[PDB]
DNA sequence: GTCCCTGTTCGGGCGCCC
DNA sequence: TGGTGGGCGCCCGAACAGGGACTG
């Protein structure tokens, strides 16, 4: 049937008119599917024939559905979508199995031809004009328009989603303690009622649904764990993901890769310790989806590592509100992290990976703080509260960091976990200048025009060096000078620089960098026993800034 | 019916389209309960996805209350709303408010639901309630009455507030009452307790009109400014003088009177950092001039309402925070401190947001205008948590900055 | 003004769901 | 065999947005 619900008023964007686009050629197979679909739809008044009043047209095609038997009638409304008013979308995100709590009885329902059971705005119908070509000798052929939502229009999903929420609203009011996870037309329904009373209630629901024009065929999961839902199989006490199959190409290409990472990321919600850094790296400069790319030895290795970890049998559990959310995080390499979320120790609710790199320069304690951050927002979506953490980081390392860092930062309630690799600060700047350590006055200068530079130092003990650099920048020369003083000093040293830029980087205590130069510096800072870095305004005659500035200005 | 008042957006500007951010079960439960009620009273109506607009919502748990407060972050919409601010408001700012013994902040936001809101504007005040684990799509609403948090609301309701208050002000001319957004600021030079009795008296008026009527006990006269300050020392090292000269060179952009030359002279040569340098009597005196030049208050700084206040904050450590408020750089209008529990469990984020609520509150009291904050924190950290600590009915614009480790060393306290 | 360097946003491809 | 839509996720690269430092 067609839902007796009222339509959602839509407009074209101002000054714009509906599409005039020629039907492209369809397979024969597909045309037969189309008229089969179109004449039954037309009989039910979901589409109705139009004539030469309708100047418009937009191309239409079909593809097989998940059951591969049935055909889906689509429409390429790319042109019309482009000219349709905006919507505020209302699907805010994607329900997760780990968010379900245990229910005594469970049903999964799907709706017949969902979109096609929801009416389209009368005034807009005209722009949805299409035309089913037939066998070129028997028919022109037939030209229809939608009186219901088309599968391909920008406005359909949001309007269906709104209307379903509208439609279910009354049932939910009557039944505030039956839970209906509503994803487009896919309903998860759970209760704490015995099987046969639940089943009664399911029948009230289908009839409520049917009274609003929504048919529920079978297609209806029943006394039937495991339930197939939203990409998973839900068993009474455990859920799992439907098996993931990674490709097995032997000449991966950008698209092969982009889809390899795709699957792994999908996978990481339940498989611990998935990593995609080295793989993701390959994706870098390449300019075409097709651009075939050779694996790096480490991406090669990474992939092998993920392959073996998927070979393992894993499940998840359902959520128990009367119990803590716990999140434990392990450090991987290369700014990569894994977490696992649970309430009982070796029964994961779900897992995940944070690997994103924010910043040219950073260290492990910042990243760990970003992993915590992300995991918090995710928990708040899925469970609507915050987890207690288990971080591989000493209370001391944190307290040090939080005191040393000029920015506000905070990690919610947590506890240390002896699980290496532990997260540390890889070196410490002194707060006071070091007694009995050679004082280095460093500086750089670069000719903006020619890109030629000098970097060097004068020390208080009488030594002075200048390095000429080529193809550099002011900042680089100043980072270069700081690098030279580290190279040419003992385990303990004092460095004076006139460079906020460079002073701000090194102060932030990075252990990683995109900059090969800042890396080399980080290495030296780790080797040293005491470093102290003080700043001074430049070109103010504050020797021996006076002095080393004089040495590096032959530009 | 009370007549509807035509309200526009600024020319060239389209209503807000900001995505709702995730809320806690706690919060959604509240929002949903509050909202169905507002809907029952006709204040807001369900809307669909063809309204293109959106503005985030959440809730706060005011004081130790069992009552939740809906808060609709409206600063986008407000930015884009036509100036009643200027074109449709005639409010002088009560300069005498900044000087009252005690000032209490009442939430009169509730009185706004009495006025209907221009039919044609409604679609701009749209907002969406989220669901846990996305069990459903978002549930969308829009206002029919004047929204709390919309800058249009005080302007539109101005007239009627003046009627309602007129009698109370007449009898208490020594009491100054100032409105800002959802907030009524009420100041007395009464001794606490009689002041407090005056506040419950004002609430008795604001009840005889309905319907009905937190953040208690400001004292605009217990506030004070934080100077830049210079260390006192018996022996000074190269490093001391190097830090001294650096601090002043910068402080001189604020006080152009500051001089450094003579102290720099001591830093001739290329000396070890820890070597002690005796202060030649002149430089020993130059440190006396500057030490005083810092006392004479910053010259030539005039408030311009047609510019935003800027607020820079610095984490000073051990619970310490410093702020400055300016409109042009180095032209501070006020500059202060904000200390806190140096305990074991100091929550940097909670303090940051208690810092911005205080600094805002002052700015409103002094200029009737919200400052834009430059926050020394990461965007994500801040957004993950700040509403867990919000207690104000208003929300200031802000932007996040990674402050140079230098700028902190200047305002630092001895 | 000019160069740098750094941060943000946005959009594109892929994944998953309907 | 392709050729559609909306949501969320992840990556990556573009456009900006600033600050800071330069020139004579
Ligand atoms: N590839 C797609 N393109 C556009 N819309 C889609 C697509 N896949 C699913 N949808 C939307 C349109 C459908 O009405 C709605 C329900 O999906 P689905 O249940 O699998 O098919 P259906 O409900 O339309 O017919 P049925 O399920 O009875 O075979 O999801
Ligand atoms: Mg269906
Ligand atoms: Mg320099």
């Amino acid at each position: 049937p067609i839902s007796p619900i009222e339509t959602v008023p839509v407009k074209l964007k101002p000054g714009m008119d509906g599409p005039k686009v020629k039907q492209w050629p369809l397979t024969e197979e597909k045309i037969k599917a189309l008229v089969e679909i179109c004449t039954e739809m037309e009989k039910e008044g979901k589409i109705s024939k139009i004539g030469p009043e309708n100047p418009y047209n937009t191309p239409v095609f079909a593809i097989k559905k998940k059951d591969s038997t049935k055909w889906r009638k689509l429409v390429d409304f790319r042109e019309l979508n482009k000219r349709t008013q905006d919507f505020w979308e209302v699907q805010l995100g994607i329900p997760h199995p780990a968010g379900l709590k245990k229910k005594k009885s469970v049903t999964v329902l799907d709706v017949g031809d969902a979109y096609f059971s929801v009416p389209l705005d009368e005034d807009f119908r005209k722009y949805t004009a299409f035309t089913i070509p037939s066998i070129n000798n028997e028919t022109p052929g037939i030209r229809y328009q939608y009186n219901v939502l088309p599968q391909g229009w920008k406005g359909s999903p949001a309007i269906f989603q709104s209307s379903m929420t509208k439609i279910l609203e009354p049932f939910r009011k009557q039944n505030p303690d039956i839970v209906i996870y509503q994803y487009m037309d896919d309903l998860y329904v759970g209760s704490d009622l015995e099987i046969g009373q639940h089943r009664t209630k399911i029948e009230e629901l289908r009839q409520h649904l049917l009274r609003w024009g929504l048919t529920t065929p079978d297609k209806k999961h029943q006394k039937e764990p495991p339930f197939l839902w939203m990409g998973y199989e839900l068993h009474p006490d455990k859920w799992t993901v439907q098996p993931i199959v990674l490709p097995e190409k032997d000449s991966w290409t950008v698209n092969d890769i982009c889809k390899l990472v795709g699957k792994l990321n999908w996978a990481s919600q339940i498989y611990p310790g998935i990593k995609v850094r080295q793989l993701s790296k390959l994706l870098r400069g390449t300019k075409a989806l097709t651009e075939v790319i050779p694996l790096t030895e480490e991406a090669e290795l990474e992939l092998a590592e993920n392959r073996e970890i998927l070979k393992e049998p894993v499940h998840g559990v359902y959520y128990d509100p009367s119990k803590d959310l716990i999140a434990e995080i392990q450090k991987q390499g290369q700014g990569q992290w894994t977490y696992q979320i649970y309430q009982e120790p070796f029964k994961n609710l779900k897992t995940g990976k944070y690997a994103r790199m924010r910043g040219a320069h950073t260290n492990d304690v910042k990243q760990l703080t970003e992993a915590v951050q992300k995991i918090t927002t995710e928990s708040i979506v899925i469970w609507g509260k915050t987890p207690k953490f288990k971080l591989p980081i000493q209370k001391e390392t944190w307290e040090t960091w939080w005191t040393e860092y000029w920015q506000a930062t905070w990690i919610p309630e947590w506890e240390f976990v002896n699980t290496p690799p532990l997260v540390k600060l890889w070196y410490q700047l002194e707060k006071e200048p070091i007694v009995g350590a050679e004082t280095f006055y460093v500086d750089g200068a670069a000719n903006r025009e020619t890109k030629l530079g000098k970097a060097g130092y004068v020390t208080n003990r009488g030594r002075q060096k200048v390095v000429t650099l080529t193809d550099t920048t002011n900042q680089k020369t100043e980072l270069q000078a700081i690098y030279l003083a580290l190279q040419d000093s003992g385990l303990e040293v004092n460095i004076v620089t006139d460079s906020q830029y460079a002073l701000g980087i090194i102060q932030a205590q990075p252990d990683q960098s995109e900059s090969e130069l800042v890396n080399q510096i980080i290495e030296q800072l780790i080797k040293k026993e005491k470093v102290y870095l003080a700043w001074v305004p430049a070109h103010k005659g504050i020797g021996g800034n006076e002095q080393v500035d004089k040495l590096v200005s032959a530009g | 019916p009370i007549e509807t008042v035509p309200v526009k957006l600024k020319p060239g500007m389209d209503g807000p389209k900001v995505k709702q951010w995730p809320l806690t079960e706690e919060k959604i439960k509240a929002l949903v309960e509050i909202c169905t009620e507002m809907e029952k009273e006709g204040k807001i109506s369900k809307i669909g996805p063809e309204n293109p607009y959106n503005t985030p919502v959440f809730a706060i748990k005011k004081k130790d209350s069992t009552k939740w407060r809906k808060l609709v972050d409206f600063r986008e919409l407000n930015k884009r709303t036509q100036d009643f601010w200027e074109v449709q408001l005639g409010i002088p700012h009560p300069a005498g408010l900044k000087k009252k013994k005690s000032v209490t902040v009442l939430d009169v936001g509730d009185a706004y639901f009495s006025v209907p809101l221009d039919e044609d504007f409604r679609k701009y005040t749209a907002f969406t309630i989220p669901s846990i684990n996305n069990e459903t799509p978002g549930i969308r609403y829009q206002y029919n009455v004047l929204p709390q948090g919309w800058k249009g609301s005080p302007a539109i309701f101005q007239s009627s507030m003046t009627k309602i208050l007129e009698p109370f002000r007449k009898q208490n001319p020594d009491i100054v009452i100032y409105q800002y957004m959802d907030d009524l600021y009420v100041g007395s030079d009464l001794e606490i307790g009689q002041h407090r009795t005056k506040i419950e008296e004002l609430r008795q008026h604001l009840l005889r009109w309905g319907l009905t009527t937190m953040g208690y006990e400001l004292h605009p006269d217990k506030w004070t400014v934080q100077p830049i300050v210079l260390p006192e020392k018996d022996s000074w090292t190269v490093n001391d003088i190097q830090k001294l000269v650096g601090k002043l060179n910068w402080a001189s952009q604020i006080y152009p009177g500051i001089k450094v030359r003579q102290l720099s002279k001591l830093l001739r040569g290329t000396k070890a950092l820890t070597e002690v340098i005796p202060l030649t009597e002149e430089a020993e005196l130059e440190l006396a001039e500057n030490r005083e030049i810092l006392k004479e208050p910053v010259h030539g700084v005039y408030y311009d309402p047609s510019k935003d206040l800027i607020a820079e904050i610095q984490k000073q450590g051990q619970g310490q925070w410093t702020y400055q408020i300016y409109q042009e750089p180095f032209k501070n209008l006020k500059t202060g401190k904000y200390a806190r529990m140096r305990g074991a469990h100091t929550n940097d984020v909670k303090q940051l947001t208690e810092a911005v609520q205080k600094i805002t509150t002052e700015s409103i009291v002094i200029w009737g205008k919200t400052p834009k904050f430059k926050l020394p924190i990461q965007k994500e950290t801040w957004e993950t948590w700040w509403t867990e600590y919000w207690q104000a009915t208003w929300i200031p614009e802000w932007e996040f900055v990674n402050t140079p480790p230098l700028v902190k060393l200047w305002y630092q306290l001895e």
